[PDB]
């Protein structure tokens, strides 16, 4: 139906999601310039489960979007990015959990120490999916 | 023990999610090259094809990704 | 004896797994390509029933060998 | 001795199973795609009968080598 | 000696069942595929009886070295 | 344990990716021949982009292994 | 000497009859199958007894070899 | 350790790129064959192109996993 | 040497008669199977005799290398 | 160190060439058969020059092994 | 020396006779079988000939390993 | 060192050589005898002279492998 | 040194004569038998003479390989 219609906001939800893996990181990033407490024991478990708790949030994020573009029409080309989703969520979602445990088993001060590798890894790899998925999308629009 | 705990455990992960991962990837080009076939091959089931290929396609791998996840998390994690 | 036990434990759970688990995807390539063939000329009502059947049978295949890798393994577990 | 012997017993299971359910998979899937190839054209009355029976034949075949793998496996169990 | 001996033993009946169980299997599959192929054409009465002939020929290959194997594994048994 | 630690973790990369990347290739090997074959008639439009979907999902398989195993291994730099 | 002998011998037996055992069995299929299609077409009088006489060949290549087998096997019972 | 490593390391480049290497040589020559197959017939214009495009995409799964091998061969170089 | 010896002679009529026993079994399969096919058609007077000599010739290739096996089986009896 | 490494360098080469060199020739043999059917109809001018790109490109998969074997090796000859 | 060497002389003659002498009557079996297709039809004058040069030539390949391992046998036996 | 040595390396010209040669082999089996269905029809004037260049580049697999087999064994002989 | 030396060499021309001679017997059965049946309906004066060059250009396949096993067998016995 209309050209730059669909596309500005196909455009902003590709970019909302890259910002969205940036955001994630984002939140553990700023968490630790403010310390408080620290047990060795309660802060790393706790932080697994937060870890656990991100992902999720940015699915229901993607879900979201979804539906918004559902309610302005009226009053595949979905198909595939949801599968470049869901490879790269499965990655991130494992590599979050090995990354955080690992980076503060190598260290002595977990705190600093282990956020800025486990930090800076995660996002790598989520980025690589991410990568992935914008090359195909590319290629499809000529 | 120890030792061969750890080899044992990390060779686990690499022979299980290589092993089933594989067995996943295989399948889905193999169920997935039959079933398109037919889903295709019927009267307007084309798009089913991708739609379900997607969902037929992680439903495969989610198994060793389940396994890596559950794994890591009591493995590398609570070691 | 504890040592080479968690040792063939483990192994057996990949050994058994990834020996059925693989014994199974062949199959339901083998018995799904096959069995395709011989039934792919009529419709696909009857044979795409059949068909399931095999494919699944041999998805099942995989299945138990998995069940009892993990469960022997889960043995391990209790130590 | 009981080293060797937890240690054969138990890769008797995953050799014994692995190896006669992998034979067993294989079987279903030859004599099971070859057979309906003999008598894919005929009505699936009869033959659909006597496929089944070879099919399961070697989905029976796995089935008494697990039986004996895990009954060697449960023996060990007794100690 | 009794190391190797039960050591080789057991491995004797998993060698030689599984050696001889799929020797069976196999055979069941290719006699009963290719027997069917040299008489699919013809009434299921004669061929019928001699398919199965061979078949359980073959079902009878890996009944005996498992019964061999059970035996050397009894015997072990005795002590 | 650090000893059978680095020597499974490499092993690790290499049997990983070995195993994992060789399932990748294989795969685009078999889905992208098959697939060509079941599409290579029609079109180089509509199954060409298919076509890539799949050879390139095979070279893909191999892409995460190795960023796996090339991560256990970049770990072991960690010590 | 004693130790690698009743190793040896009742390897022997294993070796030996689930490896002339298993080439009986597969000769049984080989040529079962392949003289049934060089005389399928004919009736079943001349060729069912020349028929049987091969695929009994076969299925008196394994009993050798185990009574073979038996016999080192029996030898060591003599101690 | 440093033994193992060594041992491991470069083993690592011989079990990788031979792993992948061959996995890339077969590819060439699966894809690379059943390619061809499936646009014989047409031009050596446009299958020519995507000819190619496979068999060296085949021709550069070796190139990677060898320049890795030499890579974490060339690591131990610098010990 | 007397260990290796009594070893590798008994090992020798094993994978000797196993090994020529087998090649012996199989050419009766391959040589009497393939030559019945250039030759099922004529009559069974002359072929039938030069179909003997083949699957005979093949029936012949074991019995000396287990006379062989056997006499080299029966030296180590002489000590 | 110094034992496993010219060890494992030699037995490198010898992995390596052996097994990219074998990967080549089989190639060649698989590739250049295989493209030959695909194309032995039509003239020798244009498949001919096609035809040698392939059977070299094979005939050069085990020229850079070897060069990296004998690289490997030669390196061993520095000590 | 004198261990490994009536050991590998020994070994010798089983695995180059077995090997050689499988390598004879596989070719007896291929050369003879394949031979035959390519001149049944013809009289049995001249191919039976020919067919013999072959079928024996095959006769005469494991003859000769034989010989060899019976000498480096006998060999031995001089001690 | 010196051990492993002169052991890895005339392993290595058996290990070489009956690699690279049989690969040699085959692929003159192979590059040869498809090489000739796909231009056997045709004059014996061309094809002959492009067969030979095939058969020939197998003929010469074997020739380095060999020359390398004996230069790395010539070598030990300097010691 | 001495004691893999012999052990290796005379492994060397079982290992080499056994894996090149099997590769000449096979050869001069595969191209001999394909050779065959690309100028088996043609008379029997050219393509005999050619097809005697290839199952003998495989029938001293063996015969170097041999030579030379005997070569560095006969190097042994200088001592």
């Amino acid at each position: 139906h209309g050209k730059s219609k669909l596309i500005a906001p196909l455009a902003l939800t590709i970019f909302v999601w890259v910002f969205l893996m940036n955001l994630m990181d984002l939140l553990p990033i700023d968490l630790l310039p403010y310390i408080a407490e620290h047990v060795l024991g309660l802060p790393a478990l706790r932080v697994v489960p937060s870890a656990d708790v991100n992902v999720t949030l940015s699915m229901a994020l993607g879900v979201f979007i979804l539906i918004l573009f559902y309610s302005i029409k009226m009053k595949s080309l979905l198909s595939k990015p949801v599968s470049l989703g869901l490879r790269l969520f499965g990655n991130m979602y494992a590599g979050e959990l090995i990354f955080i445990l690992i980076a503060g088993l190598l260290p002595w001060w977990s705190q600093w120490i282990l956020n800025v590798p486990w930090a800076i890894f995660h996002i790598l790899i989520i980025t690589l999916q991410a990568f992935i998925f914008m090359v195909l999308t590319i290629v499809y629009l000529s | 023990m120890e030792n061969l705990n750890m080899d044992l455990l990390y060779m686990a992960a690499a022979v299980m999610m290589g092993l089933a991962a594989i067995g996943a990837a295989i399948g889905i080009g193999i169920l997935g090259g039959k079933f398109l076939e037919g889903a295709a091959r019927q009267p307007d089931l084309i798009p089913l094809l991708r739609t379900q290929f997607f969902i037929v396609m992680g439903l495969v791998d989610a198994i060793p990704m389940i396994a890596v996840g559950l794994g890591l998390y009591v493995m590398f994690a609570v070691a």
